[PDB]
């Protein structure tokens, strides 16, 4: 009818994939065994009996991450082939993900997606999670994209990926990995919606009160995040918004398409018993500049656009008022040639709570895929750390010994420096 | 389905095996004969990174324990875990190199490398996808000096992608075992330069500090000190062996820790090392172990790194712990310390969380750290050698083993390259 | 399907079983096969305890 | 008055025809004794006596006694006739030779004498299956033997094989590819039909569509005997859209020396993966047509479908199956040849296949298997003619040959004869402007 | 209906097949005094095809007792199984041979071969469907180089549409027995070269060799290497002994392995042979019993076939277990060795598996070769022939019992003309 697939690669993403998959479950009541003690139908296929197996493809060159999911809670929920593993990983080299130990795996996975594809009457598009620190997640992530256009045709190719943080760093080579990725990427991605970590862990102790929180408490709210994205294709609301919109209204120019996530009633139990979170309340919060996805500070560039999803018990006059008021206070700028700047989409399902979460049941919540153009400042930071290493020819054997000319790293940052000076252009104001 | 072959090269290695084995089997559960008497499950999930298996439950070792005089291998077998090695897996020889790299190497060493590369395919060969090898030795001897490096030297021609990594002892800054230590260092070095993957250096000098200014231990054994080596051995295999929140790897530890192709050779450390009276005294938490990995004295080898600018850092947490604190916790020595850290790497650290702790321990951690302070240990074994080789002074003995005077310059400019390497970048 | 399944992993778990039987019947019936024991019996013959076998 | 007499030769024809059999007695309830516990659809395969006994419409024959003394000290010894298996006493020893001319021309009056024996008792006979291996001596020479003594006996009466034809890279014989090349030049046109499996790709579905590991040759004869019988299954129960024998010879070869269709079963799933996914009529229908899920060791889009035949059994909807086809010839992943724009044989039958105990197969609702030709199985033709004179040149195995009855100018006049064949699918595989 | 007529010529012969029918009658269930105590109707199911009927239930062999000294006659009744021979089989000399091809093949044999070629037909003649004869002697000794090739010849020259099988026991230099020994064996190769359909050729010293590091024996007597031949035939021959999956009888082999009459010299080789320390480490799969069976460490020949190219391979199993398992096994030993197969047969390794393994076995596994490497074998006695004859050393005993110089010279031309067709063979 309406239904999407979902690609998730690498630890992230499969991690990703099973905080995701989680909430799914206990949103339409579907138990880990995969039954219910047709709003399930976009994510959850169904067999002849009552057993609704997800819509996705869990990949990873690595055998370990996908294994603790075929042995784990949620074993007989996922199809036992749809978790695609390998048998070494990429090390942390765009080059083996994309060229080398990734040109084995290509095969099953655009096999088993089209079979999942054979049973979609509606395929809105395919979300694609993921990491750009990482190998497959950079790599892998890139072959399928490009295949992925050649094979399932224009579609919305969404994709949920986590940008390298401004200081923290798990990888060394994270610059590389990030810019070799992007560069093929630009032109095989609709809407690449970019969530850091640094940002979360800030979120978690400021917002919600979980000091030393774990990659768990951070992935369940990316969670959050794409239930929302995904909350109109599955429950009701006054005014729906379906997948193929948000690339329409936020991604403005084609190449500038990398708009900057935020949630909005992220409180503590504690706390939620003590404030009256009201729709101005909640956007309020969904547009304060300690509450954004990535460390970059919105207040240094001109909201090219904005998709407010408002999900739970939301009066649609609320939604006006708030966004008036938003419009009002000159700090939220906006790009001249966007007058309208806001794209509304009420859901009435109330967001829910997971046995043993952080957030408290919310009557209403606030998702903002925005578009500014203080990302510039993300791609600045990585294009000079690229340059700093470039320059030594460091970790370039790492590279240029798996499948790749050298040549191709100046063809990328070239192309990152395009995009660098379109999301300029795109600011100079008439 | 990663595995690692473990060639114990010499009388050094024999031993290191010896009690890495040991160490790896109470972490799987292994007992001494070789059967699973475990309290887990993940124990047995991916042992087949380092044991094989046979019939009844025994996980037999896949390691090839190789000497050129039988004596320290027979004495291996009469120990503890000493019965779980395969009886075909311990080639020997019956003349010693001698603290010689040359019969090591060219002579006696050269007649037995065909019998060890048997061992080495056949268990190379029943392995899915052998992630790589591992060739625990010392290169201040013969059979370890020399057997090793020709060994490392036709197993990577016949295995090349496969990782090669080398736990070597490298001579001490002070006192010196062997007289002829110079040679065989400098000579075994250039090798090492060429067919090893990751090369961690280790020195007995070292060990002694961590056991008396750490570990308080009064009469420490050897044995003591090759427990730390293979500590730190287990924390760079740790995440291929044990699951984790985010996992790591031999090879994608030597992406983010080689620069350039010709510096491999690292310098290891433990992290919750701790005293006996002063182990009620501690509080295992993320900031404490950072506060070790990182000291100079926790370090495993002679190099200081507040000489040198560290080129990369590997940080391997076995331990479930806080990912903000691993994090909020390395930004902090990048941050504080600065100018022991190069600027033309941004980001000079890799972070690793394997699960399942060590045993008996709540949280530890593995550090492997590329210093250009390692061009002191070359510095070092280069003097010595120059002293030497101007006297030519045990010289025949190497030369009437089939060898010529050429290879000692040849050696000797290999190594003063490394090393000029190193100094280049720290200066850059 | 869910009865084959169960079905299935008994008759492997019974066949893996059934395999460290005569796994521990393939060693047992080395070490005393004379071949490998090397006892000094099979020197004997029909003529005699002195004649031995040659 | 729907019967067909099924010839099993060879120790993979007969070893084949245990699984065949068990199959057929546990589809119509006929013991292992031949006595039906408690209908007439038993016939095409069945010849019910007086009493209560069933025996098969079936012959077992080979030179080699150590494998139907098996089946004559078995389970199922009172079920076959004592006479319809039929044994010498030496093998022949993958010697085309020793299986046409010099032994196997021995054992041909007995197995024509009990053909016709059982040709004149059927009333509504159709045709003949052969079940053999392309790369045995039995199985190629006396294979062939038989095929000339049906065509100068029988006449245009149909006859099906199902024969083992060799695998790309997997052989069990040295001098596999002789008996390959000369037992297919003498029944490219005393065979109507010859439909192909391959060892390497059974392995390879038993690996990756079954869970089950280190199979045997017992799983390999099950699923084969899972295909005859979807063959045969229009014969025995009712169907929408029934299927006869002599359909097959119609609507699959379209040129006299080409009819080697490619055979296949699209759900072949274990019980647990079974339990995580439907077996709806489209998903079974587009995992015919994966290159992943063939049962012959060559790839489908390096040549052009000339013709396919599928046939379904179960609760099937004929709707379904036209959405299903339509879908599959609107995608341009495979390719047609121009001369043929029909491509399609469609037969449907109502009763699911019946899963026999200690299978690894899944209670199914619904199967379907596609016998394709292929213009892609000329690869395989080129690799066997290469692997035939890569030792013929130096006439290698050529002395076991001429010492036993045959002619040297035999080997030179097969390979010239298949050389044409190599190149007749080169014809056939071009458009036409 | 498939009966074997074993033969057996010289004392290393007789011990051999004393071994040989032992083996047999343990599998078939049959005691000493003849009598089938066993098991399994799959065991008297082809018994035929070495045993005949007696009344009371009782198996004689199928075999004759040939020498022509009468003390191997009480050596090999005072074996276990020495009753179970018929007395009118035993054909014994008064004379020995004494290590002489002349007398064992033209003025001593000559008179006694008439009585062994009626007890031949008198037992060849007694079954329906004769399949081939089986003969066990060395070419070193005088009884069987000499009168064991003439029996080759006399029973070629009855029964031409039968198979010919000899497990013949080449001499090897470095375990010398007699002097005389090129000698015998440069003129029994072409009787062998000329009739034998095929024949397996069996080294001592690679039995000892096997004996001392395979299987890990103090003191390896004879006993023990004639078990290791034993099993080879009992593991040749088990096809139309025992049902298989997929069978390959003596015939089947022959044509699969002999590409041109002249070439059939095999490499024998028994695949489960494990120490008694090693019994508890090893896993009982299929990839091991293939590992250890196509090692030239297990080869039962001392020709090396790194040396040269295996012609064809051939693979007779014996237990119940997988096919694809075998099936990929000797695929990857094709592709991985390309360089040790040749090229002009694509296809070198033919497969037997039959379901009953050996009593006391799970599984069983027997290896035959056909290779260019036994033209050393060969070659090394060509060149001890010639340095012999040259100088006319021993000749005098041969020279005066009948035999010309012409005799030996065309012996050796035959001997190099077969060598060389190895050697134009490995070019290709
Ligand atoms: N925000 C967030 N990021 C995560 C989470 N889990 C993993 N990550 C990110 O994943 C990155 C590491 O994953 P990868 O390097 O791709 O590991 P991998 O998928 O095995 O890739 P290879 O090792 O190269 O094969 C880190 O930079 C984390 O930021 C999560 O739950 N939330
Ligand atoms: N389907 C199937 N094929 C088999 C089986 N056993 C062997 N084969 C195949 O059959 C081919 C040879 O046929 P054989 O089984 O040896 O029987 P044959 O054709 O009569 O040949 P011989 O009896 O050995 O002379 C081999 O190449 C195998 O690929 C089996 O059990 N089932
Ligand atoms: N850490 C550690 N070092 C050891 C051990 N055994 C020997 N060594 C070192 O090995 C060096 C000597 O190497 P050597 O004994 O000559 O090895 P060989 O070539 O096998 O003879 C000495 O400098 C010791 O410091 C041990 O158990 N632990
Ligand atoms: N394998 C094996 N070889 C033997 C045995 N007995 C003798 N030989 C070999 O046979 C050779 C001597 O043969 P000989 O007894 O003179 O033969 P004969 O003259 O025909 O009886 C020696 O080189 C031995 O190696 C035995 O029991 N087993
Ligand atoms: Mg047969």
């Amino acid at each position: 009818m309406r239904e999407c697939i979902s690609v998730h690669v690498g630890q992230a993403g499969v991690q990703i994939g099973n905080a995701c998959w989680e909430l799914y479950c206990l949103e339409h009541g579907i138990q880990p065994d995969g039954q219910m003690p047709d709003s399930f139908n976009t994510f959850f296929s169904e067999t002849g009996a009552g057993k609704h197996v997800p819509r996705a493809v869990f990949v990873d060159l690595e055998p370990t991450v996908i294994d603790e999911v075929r042995t784990g809670t949620y074993r007989q929920l996922f199809h036992p082939e749809q978790l695609i593993t390998g048998k070494e990983d990429a090390a942390n080299n765009y080059a083996r993900g994309h060229y080398t130990i990734g040109k084995e795996l290509i095969d099953l996975v655009l096999d088993r997606i089209r079979k999942l594809a054979d049973q979609c009457t509606g395929l809105q598009g395919f979300l694609i999670f993921h990491s750009f620190g990482g190998g497959t997640g950079s790599g892998f992530t890139s072959l399928l994209m490009e295949r992925l256009s050649v094979d399932y045709g224009k579609k919305s190719k969404l994709e949920f990926s986590i940008y390298p943080a401004p200081q923290v760093s798990t990888a060394v080579v994270e610059p590389y990995n990030s810019i070799l990725t992007t560069h093929t990427t630009l032109e095989h991605s609709d809407c690449a919606f970019m969530v850091d970590n640094e940002a979360i862990y800030d979120i978690c102790r400021r917002n919600l009160d979980i000091e030393r929180p774990t990659y768990t408490n951070l992935n369940r709210l990316i969670g959050q995040i794409v239930s929302s994205i995904t909350a109109s294709l599955r429950f009701d609301g006054a005014l729906n918004v379906d997948l193929t919109e948000f690339q329409t209204n936020l991604v403005p120019y084609p190449r500038i398409h990398f708009p900057l996530a935020t949630y909005a009633p992220v409180i503590s139990a504690e706390k939620a018993y003590h404030e009256q979170l009201s729709v101005a309340e909640i956007t309020n919060a969904c547009f304060e500049p300690a509450n954004q996805m990535v460390k970059c500070d919105p207040r240094h560039g001109k909201y090219m656009a904005c998709c407010l999803l408002y999900r739970g018990d939301v009066v649609p006059k609320d939604v006006n008022a708030a966004i008036a008021t938003i419009k009002t206070k000159r700090t939220i700028q906006f790009v001249d040639w966007c007058p309208t700047g806001f794209k509304v989409g009420i859901n009435y399902q109330p967001p829910t709570v997971v046995p043993g979460g952080d957030l408290a049941k919310v009557q209403r919540a606030v998702c903002m895929l925005s578009n500014t153009t203080a990302i510039a400042e993300a791609w600045a930071r990585l294009d000079h750390k690229f340059d700093l290493m470039y320059a030594k020819r460091a970790f370039v054997h790492w590279y240029v010994g798996e499948g790749m000319e050298e040549g191709e790293f100046s063809e990328a940052r070239e192309d990152m420096a395009a995009l660098e000076k379109d999301y300029e252009e795109v600011g100079m104001d008439s | 389905m990663r595995e690692i072959v473990h060639l114990q090269a010499g009388q050094c290695g024999n031993q290191i095996g010896a009690k890495f084995w040991e160490v790896i089997s109470d972490e799987h559960g292994i007992d001494p004969t070789g059967t699973y008497h475990g309290d887990s499950d993940l124990q047995l999930e991916r042992i087949n990174v380092y044991y094989n298996e046979a019939t009844g439950g025994k996980y037999v070792p896949r390691a090839v324990l190789v000497d050129l005089e039988p004596g320290t291998m027979d004495s291996v077998r009469s120990g503890p875990f000493g019965q779980i090695f395969r009886p075909d897996n311990f080639v020997f020889g019956q003349s010693g190199a001698g603290n010689n790299w040359a019969k090591g190497h060219y002579t006696e060493g050269a007649e037995l490398v065909d019998s060890v590369l048997d061992v080495v395919r056949k268990e190379a060969e029943s392995c899915d996808c052998l992630q790589g090898f591992q060739l625990t030795h010392s290169l201040g001897g013969g059979t370890g000096s020399g057997m090793g490096t020709l060994l490392i030297s036709k197993i990577r021609e016949e295995y090349p992608d496969r990782i090669m990594n080398t736990f070597s002892v490298v001579p001490s800054p002070k006192v010196s075992d062997t007289v002829v230590e110079p040679y065989n260092a400098t000579l075994s070095v250039h090798q090492l330069v060429e067919n090893t993957d990751e090369t961690y250096c280790i020195d007995n000098e070292a060990l002694y500090d961590i056991c008396f200014r750490t570990l308080k231990l009064t009469t420490p054994t050897y044995g003591d000190l090759n427990h730390l080596v293979s500590a730190t051995m287990s924390g760079v295999t740790t995440c291929l062996r044990f699951p984790g929140q985010l996992n790591a790897d031999l090879r994608k530890l030597a992406v983010n820790m080689v620069p350039f192709p010709r510096l491999h050779f690292f310098m290891p450390g433990f992290a919750p090392l701790t005293s006996r009276g002063s182990q009620q005294y501690r509080a295992l938490t993320v900031p404490e172990l950072t506060q070790q990995m990182f000291d100079a004295k926790n370090m495993m080898a002679a190099c200081d790194p507040r000489h040198g600018r560290y080129l990369t850092v590997a940080a391997v947490f076995r331990g479930r712990m806080s990912m903000k604190e691993v994090d909020e916790q390395m930004l902090n020595v990048q941050n504080k310390n600065s100018s022991y850290f190069v600027e033309w790497i941004p980001n000079n650290v890799k972070t690793a969380v394997c699960d399942i702790p060590p045993r008996g321990l709540k949280m530890s951690a593995t550090f492997i750290g590329n210093s250009t302070a390692i061009q002191e240990l070359f510095k070092r074994i280069s003097e010595q050698f120059t002293a030497m080789f101007r006297r030519k002074a045990f010289l025949h003995w190497y030369t009437g083993e089939g060898m010529d005077e050429m290879e000692f310059t040849e050696a000797e400019s290999n190594m003063n390259d490394l090393v000029s390497e190193y100094q280049q970048y720290q200066d850059a | 399907n869910k009865n084959q399944a169960l079905e299935s992993a008994e008759k492997k778990i019974q066949e893996r079983k059934q395999e460290q039987e005569d796994n521990l019947a393939e060693i047992s019936n080395m070490l005393r096969g004379d071949l490998l024991s090397e006892n000094p019996q099979q020197a004997a013959s029909s003529f005699g305890p002195h004649r031995v076998v040659p």
